[PDB]
């Protein structure tokens, strides 16, 4: 249970179109009604943080990892399952690497907000 | 809960145009109340029945729903000469109300009861107000013209309202010692009719937006009651004037129509879907004045008389034999599902034809027309038999459209002016061959085709293969519509070009023995070329575009290569790939006429080799030298260097396909390394020593490495 707080989580997603500076601090975000959000605790060699897919690659660092139970995996990999109905607070998005199509997002623990549309104006949902 | 039963679910994308107008009930006029009055009774009771008819005819002259933009004047039975003006923000309603009548003083609304009483003089001035006939000779049952709320209206339902004069008399009731309004006694000489009709007209003047006019449907089937009701109303005058937005008239079934559509408007519909489904319709858009005949036993009755101007979107009946004749301008014909004939005059003409035609439909093409598009919203391409030297739409099963020209001598004309769309999106085109004209495919929308055939694989190669399977002639250049990329193919040269303009597009290519594959790369584009499934595949050609800023990445991990050999010539590198049993070959070219020296090809996950490194080592002459050889060693799957020291917690992910991992410890130092390894999760088979020698077992506790090895 310990590392459920010290170790931060990581997520990678792809978005077709990105708007410059449209995201502001304090925005409420919410995951869709998926069975379990499969997340990878390490990306250094799991090859999930690397560029893959077309468009803009958006990365999340969950400071609050608690509340996720691991699944049956071969001993050697770290994968966890996140329960839906979670509040998410997007912070620190910069596009100095605009041509590389890379978005950095900072996350922390959140409560039971029950709001926040996740579909971008172009229609791409985040946290996939 | 009671209301829930009157609601209907929405239909998404109706393939055809349907009828949406209300159907009139049986016995809407004054005949029914006349029969109810025909029984011998008191005169004042007869008048009371007439007055009740007028009260209901005026109670609901208009129901307005500005939220959905609909106005309903179907309950109009007594408001005659109605005129609706949608140009103003609050629509303007004018008309004539029904009114009482005195044998001598006429109708006098300006007077009170005592004033009319004195004028005719039936009761004493001392008689109470209750003894007098309230509303005698001074009433209008519409009372005040109803006020339409301001709103944005686009659908107008039109009823059949007449203005009536109620001829009445004064009756003395000695036993009740009162005076009442009564029906005239027809037995007394020949008295005036209890209800006399005056006006049989209506008028709508549409605003600037598109307006749909749906008169009440009175001829909705061939039953004797509906037929007789429609024959009665066959002279009702409808005056429609459309706006620049467009006017869509859905004729109710009987009357006189005078449509004045704006020529500026792009689409002016004339829909006959309200008629009986199996109705013989004969219409012509080159005729201003036309009468819609109805065959009653032994006779014909012009159940409609339509005078039209500015119509270009004739819509035929539901499932009847329609004989439509078009205009010298652009036209759009929504034909019925009962077959018939659709002569289309000059200009540009479009036709929408359904599936399961009960009779062969004949399309006559006028000599003056220029272009004809045929839409088949319910027919897929698999149902059409590819007949050569014929434009007719011959179905595999079912009655087939018979496309013919006006003159066969100019049959050669119309080539490339005849596009047959299909529900899957594939578009035929009439291309003239060397000794005739044929229908060949040029356009193919991948999205609709995927929608209609979702289960089967949807790849452009599979698509083209399937078209060649059915034996369909194809245009000299065929284009694929939709998708993240653009695909073109030339049958004359028999070459497939595929352009992935999407940035960092993950693409999968499998060669085929039936076409040469051409790929246009983009910065960051990755091609996932899997293990070939067929042999003797035509050469492949991929072109990169190096911008020296974000290098392209080429990955061949899942190709499972065995031997890859290279050569260069004329600013292009020709590679060949030999799998265990299949073979393929490709040429890398560039747009800038120079092979980029930053582009990286990832042969193995930890073996990413720059194009420059291979580019130097390969001779300028046309000679082949191996660049990748499995014959040297099994496909190394991980390349770990030895600069990392101490605890380094190596994690090697499992793999479904290879089921065998190869980890290469590489020393860049001149000191013989001695690593004290330890297996914590997994098993080892030993260390490689020779290419053709099985894995040599060795203790994982001691791992000695020679320098520079």
């Amino acid at each position: 249970p310990e590392l459920l707080r010290h170790t931060p989580g990581y997520i990678r997603s792809t978005v077709s179109k990105w708007s410059r500076g449209w995201l502001k601090t304090g925005t409420i975000l919410q995951t869709p009604e998926d069975r379990n959000t499969d997340v990878y605790l390490t990306t250094i060699q799991n090859n999930v943080f690397s560029r893959q897919g077309g468009g803009y690659q958006v990365y999340y660092r969950i400071d609050g990892m608690a509340g996720a139970d691991i699944a049956d995996n071969a001993p050697g990999e770290t994968r966890c399952t996140l329960r839906p109905g979670t509040c998410f607070e997007v912070t620190s998005v910069d596009e100095r690497h605009y041509e590389w199509n890379i978005i950095y997002v900072t996350l922390k623990t959140c409560g039971w907000s029950r709001n926040g549309q996740s579909k971008t104006p172009n229609g791409d949902n985040l946290f996939n | 809960s009671i209301s829930l039963g009157l609601t209907a679910a929405s239909v998404a994308f109706p393939p055809l145009i349907i009828a949406t107008g209300p159907i009139a009930a049986i016995g809407m006029g004054a005949s029914s109340i006349a029969r109810n009055v025909a029984r011998k009774e008191e005169r004042h009771t007869q008048w009371l029945e007439y007055k009740k008819f007028l009260t209901d005819g005026s109670k609901h002259i208009v129901v307005a729903s500005p939220e959905r933009g609909l106005l309903d004047f179907s309950g109009n039975k007594v408001f005659g000469k109605m005129v609706l003006d949608l140009r103003q923000s609050p629509p303007l309603l004018h008309g004539e109300s029904s009114f009482n009548a005195d044998r001598k003083i006429g109708h006098r609304p300006d007077l009170g009861d005592w004033q009319i009483r004195e004028k005719v003089g039936y009761a004493n001035s001392i008689s109470p107000y209750s003894s007098l006939a309230h509303g005698y000779a001074n009433s209008k049952w519409p009372r005040t013209i109803p006020k339409i709320p301001s709103g944005e209206y686009d659908t107008i339902i039109l009823g059949y309202g007449h203005q009536y004069q109620a001829n009445t008399e004064i009756e003395y009731l000695s036993n009740w010692i009162v005076w009442r309004e009564a029906v005239p006694d027809s037995t007394s000489r020949h008295k005036r009719p209890p209800l006399e009709v005056l006006n049989s007209q209506c008028t709508v003047i549409a605003g600037e937006r598109k307006t749909t006019v749906l008169p009440l449907r009175v001829l909705s089937d061939l039953t004797p009651e509906c037929t007789e009701q429609a024959i009665s109303l066959k002279d009702y005058k409808f005056i429609l004037r459309g706006g620049s937005g467009g006017l869509a008239v859905q004729v109710g079934g009987a009357g006189y129509y005078d449509i004045d559509a704006n020529l500026v408007a792009k689409e002016n519909t004339l829909s006959f879907r309200g008629l009986p489904e199996e109705f013989p319709l004969t219409f012509d858009l080159s005729k201003q004045t036309q009468s819609v005949m109805l065959k009653t036993p032994d006779d014909e009755v012009p159940v409609m008389t339509i005078t039209q101007k500015g119509i270009n979107t004739l819509v035929g009946t539901a499932a009847g034999k329609d004989r439509l004749i078009g205009n010298d301008k652009d036209n759009t014909f929504h034909t019925s599902s009962g077959g018939g004939t659709v002569i289309s005059g000059g200009g540009n003409n479009r036709y929408i034809i359904p599936r399961d035609l009960k009779t062969p439909l004949t399309l006559t093409l006028s000599s003056n027309s220029v272009s004809h598009e045929i839409f088949l919203p319910e027919t897929t391409l698999a149902e059409l038999k590819p007949v050569a030297f014929e434009l007719s739409l011959i179905y595999w099963a079912g009655n087939n459209i018979n496309v013919q020209p006006e003159d066969e001598a100019k049959l050669n004309h119309f080539a490339g002016n005849f596009r047959v769309h299909t529900r899957d999106g594939m578009t035929l085109e009439a291309v003239s061959r060397e000794n005739g004209i044929q229908l060949a495919i040029s356009l193919c929308d991948v999205q609709r085709w995927q929608a209609v055939y979702p289960e089967e694989n949807n790849r452009p190669d599979a698509i083209l293969d399937r078209l060649h399977d059915m034996g369909w002639s194809l245009t000299p250049e065929v284009r694929f519509q939709g998708g993240e990329t653009q695909v073109s193919y030339d049958p004359l040269t028999r070459q497939l070009v595929y352009q992935l303009q999407a940035r960092y597009s993950e693409f999968q290519l499998a060669g085929s023995r039936h076409h040469t594959t051409a790929v246009t790369g983009t910065p960051g584009s990755r091609y996932i070329i899997m293990k070939p499934v067929t042999t003797q595949i035509l050469p492949t050609q991929i072109i990169l575009a190096g911008d020296n800023d974000h290098p392209e990445t080429i990955d061949l991990l899942e190709a499972s290569p065995v031997l890859v050999e290279g050569k260069k010539d004329k600013n292009s590198v020709i590679l060949t790939i030999a799998t265990i049993q299949y073979s393929l070959q490709l040429t890398i070219s560039g747009i800038e006429e120079s092979l980029p020296e930053t582009t990286r090809v990832a042969i193995q996950p930890q073996d990413t080799r720059l194009l420059g490194d291979v580019l130097r080592i390969l001779p300028d002459n046309g000679n082949w030298v191996g660049i990748f050889r499995s014959g040297h060693t099994p496909t190394v799957n991980r390349l770990e260097n030895l600069m990392a020291l101490n605890q380094v917690m190596t994690f090697l992910p499992r793999v479904s396909g290879s089921a065998e991992q190869v980890l290469c410890l590489e020393n860049l130092g001149g000191v013989r390394k001695k690593v004290e390894g330890e297996l914590l999760s997994g098993k080892l088979k030993g260390a490689w020593k020779a290419e053709g020698e099985p894995t040599v077992p060795v203790n994982i506790s001691d791992l000695s490495i020679p320098p520079y090895s």
